[PDB]
RNA sequence: GGAACUCUAACAAGACUGCCAGUGCAAACUGUGAGGAAGGUGGGGAUGUCAAAUCAUCACGGCCCUUACGCCUUGGGCUACACACGUGCUACAAUGGCCGGUACAGAGAGCAGCCACUGGGUGACCAGGAGCGAAUCUAUAAAGCCGGUCACAGUUCGGAUCGGAGUCUGCAACUCGACUCCGUGAAGCUGGAAUCGCUAGUAAUCGGAUAUCAGCCAUGAUCCGGUGAA
RNA sequence: GGAACCUUACCAAGGCUUAAAUGCAGACUGCGAUUUGGAAACAGAUCUCAGUUUACAAGGUGCUGCAU
């Protein structure tokens, strides 16, 4: 969750912006090995915390719980059935 | 009869008795029987000698014997005598397919030393 | 990599082709142990990084199916 | 009135009865089970449901 | 402090329209399978047709009904109804030790009226000993 | 005469020879216990829902409503977190 | 082509021991009748010391390093293995296995995709190619039923181990992925004191879905549906 | 509640010091493809919001949940 480690994700995301037509055209691949979609781990996008992630809200479980409790996500309620 | 070297069906069903031969199994035995043309439900103690020979001819097609036994033996000896990871693993007697040599490795290691 | 095309590193292949063309020379140093042994690698000596050092391997003929990392043990148990 | 959707059962209804001047279509209810404590108390979760209502 | 009981009412079976057959197949069930238990019971009672009907089975179910149980190891009567649950449980438990082929085959112990009366005899012999309590 | 069965999950709409979903009484209830549970003594049912026993109990409830009438309120209990099933927990030690 | 039903989702009724019997100044229990229901209908969210877990979700008082205990990379380790305790799955069999016929769902997901259909291949899968950003289109349940076999043992039960040949993802499958396929049948024939869960759609058993998503260890976790006890 | 790289915080070895990201402070103007050394990071050329000095911060999944 360090600043360097969370900025590494942004650097890799900015690196995988080009080469979108190069990787689309088992050989002929001399790349910086960072322009691949297999190295993009998803963070919490506020704190930058791995080990728990929801694609819908894009944040970790602890931030999701705290915001859903203190009314920051429209729609969430207390599930009961 | 003795389809393979010394194996004996001895009144069992065709497939269940022919799968007793080392090298040949359920699938290839069923394939052999379907290509030679004998019912699988009938027993072995009543097969005619013509059917016996017709099945022998097609069982002598696959490498199913001590020959294949020692073929895979030379395979493991080849991968062993060159210094491979699988070679040293076979030499020392621990699981080779990437299983955890921690707990649940008894069938490969042995009893409690 | 799995019968859709043999996988050998570009740099490794380029540096061993010139060696096999010039004949017999010094050991070839590498880190990419993920390369598969090629019939162009026979009779050659490779110092491959293992975890901290470089273990040598002499490709005679028989490892042509195995990878360049099947040798060079990584963990030292006893 | 063609399909309109919201996240509350009393706001989209007022919007739709406003449109009808100026059909249920069952709601979509998602559910999440989130661990409560930030450190190990694993046998203590919390369920959070998200409704999505849509009508026309 | 259980304070109540409900006895879990039952419903009869199509064949023999009897209420004891339902209890028997309920004690016979395994992993929640009633159809195969009914099938096994029907095959067993049809195999028993060698020698009458399920009457002989229900009368053999009587010889396994104890009248006093030990539970300082004091004897006491069980209940007017738990007798026909101990009898069924003992029959079904000791019919699974017979080294026959199928379940319907090894269930042919109703004619042994054979590891079922032995339990009642041992219970009576152990209850008549501690009669001074 | 119309009737609604409404067992555990099955729903049968009895429309009172005993035909079921354009089929016969044997292609839908082969078992003896399935042919039973019709203890009432031009019938369409249009059943849809749970299992065979559930549908049988539903058509029984409907044929009892058109004349057993007690609708069984039993439903599948919800699985609760921290457990393995609805009413069974895990296994612990040192207690 | 229809507005009666199921259904969906908004509003209402219905359970208040209220009705009828006995006890009691009173609350209140013990039974019956009506009813879909009973006596908080059932299940959940609600939760009024141990200097207990986290300075690794986050913030922060104090101390320490800043040619660095800070920072970008490649390779490796987190999978190491003589042993142990805990949590799980499967099998130890014929109310069972196998080849066949025949049915019955629910919820949830789908352009970070679901795939109808056709052609190649035993198979995983590949090529072509509709429909669908969702009561519209796709994703084909098992147990169960009927018929034949096996007729009892390390077996036509069992599934670990190992060799060879392939498919998918990804720059990369040896350390360390999954699946298919042809070989093979190790320990296991109800487990010692001791200990665990469960009072009704419960336990037991069978199947399906979701979450992290390039793939995946998934037998873990969260749910749903079927059969169903003492 | 997804360890092949990535996650990764650990280890061995190559490359950095006002910083691999963010505010600032004072100048000098209007992203891409090609080529060499390489395991990459990074260095040296063509070419057409970005690039470079000086003093500033910065940073740590570093230690104590018995300061919070």
């Amino acid at each position: 969750a360090k600043e360097s480690m969370k900025a590494r994700e942004v650097k890799r995301e900015k690196t995988v912006a080009k080469y979108a037509e190069k990787r689309k055209a088992e050989g002929l691949q001399r790349l910086p090995k960072n322009a691949s979609p297999v190295r993009l781990h998803n963070r919490c996008k506020l704190t930058g915390r791995p080990r728990g992630y929801i694609r819908q809200f894009g944040i970790s479980r602890v931030t999701f719980r705290e915001m859903a409790n203190n009314g920051l996500i429209p729609g969430v309620k207390k599930a009961s059935w | 009869a003795r389809i393979a070297g010394i194996n004996i069906p001895d009144h069992k069903h065709a497939v269940i008795a022919l799968t007793s031969i080392y090298g040949v199994g359920k699938t290839r035995s069923k394939a052999i029987l379907a290509a030679a043309g004998i019912a699988e439900d009938v027993k072995i103690s009543e097969l005619s000698e013509g059917q016996i020979d017709t099945l022998r001819d097609e069982v002598a097609k696959f490498v199913v014997e001590g020959d294949l036994r020692r073929e895979i033996s030379m395979s493991i000896k080849r991968l062993m005598d060159l210094g491979c990871y699988r070679g040293l693993r076979h030499r020392r007697g621990l699981p080779v397919r990437g299983q955890r040599t921690k707990t649940n490795a008894r069938t490969r290691k042995g009893p409690r030393k | 990599s799995l019968k859709k095309g043999p996988f050998v590193h570009y740099k490794l292949d380029k540096k061993v082709q010139e060696n096999v063309e010039s004949g017999k020379n010094s050991v070839v140093k590498t880190w990419s142990r993920a390369s598969m042994i090629t019939p162009d690698f026979v009779g050659q000596t490779i110092a491959v990084h293992n975890g901290r050092q470089f273990v040598p391997v002499y490709v005679t003929e028989n490892m042509v199916g195995h990878k360049l990392g099947e040798f060079s043990p990584t963990r030292s148990f006893r | 009135r063609i399909k309109l959707k919201s996240y509350d059962h009393m706001l989209v209804d007022k919007s739709a009865e406003k449109i009808v001047k100026t059909i249920p279509l069952p709601t979509h209810k998602k559910l999440f089970t989130v661990l409560r404590s930030p450190h190990v108390n694993k046998k203590a979760r919390e369920q959070f449901e998200v409704m999505s209502y849509k009508r026309l | 402090r259980k304070r109540a009981a409900k006895k879990r009412p039952l419903l009869p079976d199509p064949r023999f329209n009897d209420q004891l057959v339902t209890r028997f197949v309920n004690n016979l069930m395994w992993d929640g399978k009633k159809s195969t238990a009914f099938k096994v019971f029907y095959d067993a009672i049809d195999i028993i047709e060698t020698k009458t009907s399920l009457e002989i089975w229900k009368d053999a179910l009587t010889n396994v009904m104890p009248h006093v149980e030990v539970r300082f190891q004091i004897p006491m009567q069980i209940r007017p109804d738990r007798k026909i649950s101990m009898a069924m449980k003992w029959l079904i438990l000791y019919a699974r030790r017979r080294n026959e082929k199928s379940m319907a085959q090894r269930l042919a112990s109703e004619c042994l009226a054979g590891a079922a009366v032995k339990k009642r005899m041992d219970t009576h012999k152990m209850a008549e000993a501690n009669k001074a309590f | 005469i119309h009737k609604i069965g409404r067992r555990k999950t099955a729903v049968a709409r009895v429309y009172v020879n005993i035909t079921v979903n354009k089929k016969e009484f044997a292609t839908y209830f082969p078992t003896a216990t399935l042919q039973y549970k019709v203890l009432q003594p031009d019938v369409k049912v249009n059943v849809y829902g749970g299992g065979t026993t559930g549908q049988a109990e539903a058509v029984r409830m409907a044929l009892a409503r058109v004349m057993l009438l007690t609708r069984d309120p039993r439903m599948v209990e919800r699985k609760k977190f921290g457990q393995k099933k609805a009413r069974k927990r895990f296994q612990f030690s040192k207690r």
